């Protein structure tokens, strides 16, 4: 009972903690009587964030559903979902929100130094190939088409983070990939769930221009048409290159009907892609961009919608860019960081 | 001592005895080469004994790049018959992927360009890449293509 009865979950843009309840099959919230930080870093571990506590607290419930998994006191020393067991309602009136790790602020044409401190440069000898974002310490999220086949050892890989000039990534300065994680379903023709996790092999030290941002919790009701940003390393000039300096392009979301339009690609875009391209075209992203962070700000916290795929023409819109789901992976993620630990 | 050097954009490399290294050498499990001539990082194709590379700033770099002949699958060490890491390999009738980037080898092992046809399937590579377009339509020749993204053409008529 570990693929179910065990699953906790972040729910909303406030972080309201989740479990599973096997017996009618639902996801329901926790009372906040009983509860202190020992069962918010138990919940956190059990999410795969390992030693990352930021915060628990009290919330007026708002989702509006009468349920909550009630803990339990003089169970013993038992797994802690052993306890969680249901109630019609409690009597403190509040239920728990829990943030594992502290995420999505940034400092308040080219980007300055700390606006983008999850952003990341993959160097593969020498050279800038892919970007990147930084979710916690130690993994970074990119793309399955950047370390398929021949170039997948991770020994061939190295990031660079906080540093905004090319010129300035000098060799044997970047963090050494410890692993390279591919998802399993990635179709190399179709470049469905293109999504891969490089684990560094020393921690990440966050700063005001190093800062992870946060995942996309369930229940997020994107707007039809977001006011998103793209950055990384590319080239607003087409028949260009790797630019010298990191920019950051607004950039607005595509519906998935639109974007699978004739006209725009003849179902070419599955459930696990997104389209973010801008009006008039004159920004998208561009080669060295592939594998770099999709973000939106959304009640105040950046949260990180996706990573670039593919395109056709970058900057030449009515063919925008492409870029993977990562809500709908984020099981996967937090899986994949769970064995790891 | 032990360390590099960039002056004017220029790379170098000092060993133990202070004096800039020319040739073949390994830092840090990696070979740079050096011009005999000036002591700078290499740069674009370079032939030597017999095996193709293709520098820059003195590092053989790993895919596709244009050559004397045309391009090349220059590949990690060990891809075929114990190549040297970034040493032009023998790719002859079958697909390259590479970061995204779809390229196709032909009978003498050079990417092909402009409109090919292979196993039935019609394709177009960029001229000044080699790169197979794909995914939207492309304006090519002054008309309109739509290639999926395995890069094959789509007639649409």
């Amino acid at each position: 009972g570990e693929d179910e009865n065990r699953c906790v979950r972040l729910y909303g843009p406030n972080f309201i903690l989740q479990v599973y309840s096997s017996q009618r099959k639902s996801w329901h919230p926790v009372c906040q009587d009983d509860w202190n930080e020992n069962y918010g870093r138990a919940a956190c571990r059990d999410m795969g964030y390992k030693n990352n506590f930021y915060s628990s607290q009290g919330i007026v419930d708002d989702s509006g559903s009468t349920s909550f998994m009630k803990l339990n006191t003089s169970a013993g020393n038992v797994d802690i979902y052993k306890k969680l067991y249901h109630s019609d309602a409690c009597s403190s009136k509040a239920v728990v929100s829990l943030r594992c790790i502290a995420c999505g602020v940034n400092l308040n044409e080219s980007a300055l130094p700390g606006a983008w401190p999850w952003q990341v440069s993959l160097h593969v000898q020498n050279v800038h190939v892919c970007g990147g974002s930084i979710i916690t310490p130690e993994w970074i999220v990119t793309a399955a088409h950047c370390v398929e086949k021949p170039l997948n050892n991770p020994w061939h890989w190295t990031a660079f983070a906080g540093i905004l000039r090319q010129s300035f990534m000098f060799y044997g300065a970047g963090y050494q990939v410890e692993k390279v994680i591919s998802h399993p379903n990635y179709d190399s023709k179709t470049k469905n769930n293109d999504i891969a996790l490089m684990k560094l092999q020393k921690p990440l030290t966050f700063n005001d221009l190093v800062k992870p941002v946060c995942l996309p919790n369930p229940g997020m009701m994107l707007q039809p048409e977001q006011l998103c940003w793209i950055s990384g390393w590319g080239a607003t000039e087409e028949k260009g290159k790797t630019s010298e300096v990191l920019n950051a392009a607004k950039v607005l979301l595509i519906e998935t009907q639109r974007c699978n339009s004739r006209y725009v690609y003849d179902n070419l875009i599955t459930p696990a892609m997104i389209c973010a391209g801008f009006l008039q075209g004159n920004v998208d992203s561009c080669q060295g961009d592939s594998g770099g962070p999709l973000v939106t700000s959304k009640n105040n916290i950046w949260w990180l919608i996706g990573d670039t795929s593919w395109g056709s023409g970058c900057a030449k819109a009515y063919r925008p860019g492409v870029y993977g789901n990562v809500m709908v992976f984020t099981d996967w993620i937090y899986r994949q960081m769970r064995a790891d630990g | 001592q032990n360390k590099f050097l960039i002056f004017n954009e220029d790379v170098y490399y000092f060993d133990s005895s202070s004096k800039a290294v020319t040739g073949w050498r390994t830092i840090d499990d990696h070979r740079f080469y050096f011009e005999p001539n000036t002591g700078i990082g290499a740069n674009g194709y370079k032939t030597l004994d017999g095996k193709n590379f293709y520098f820059r700033n003195g590092l053989p770099q790993f895919g596709v790049f244009k050559g004397p002949d045309g391009f090349e699958y220059f590949a990690p060490a060990n891809t075929h018959n114990n190549n040297e890491e970034g040493q032009s390999i023998t790719y002859q009738n079958k697909f390259l992927v590479f970061l995204g980037n779809r390229y196709y080898f032909d009978s003498s092992s050079k990417a092909v360009t402009g409109w090919q046809t292979i196993n039935g399937n019609t394709y177009y590579f960029m001229p000044d890449t080699a790169i197979a377009a794909a995914g939207g339509f492309f304006t090519i020749d002054g008309a309109i293509y739509f290639f999926g993204i395995d890069g094959v053409k789509q007639p649409g008529i």
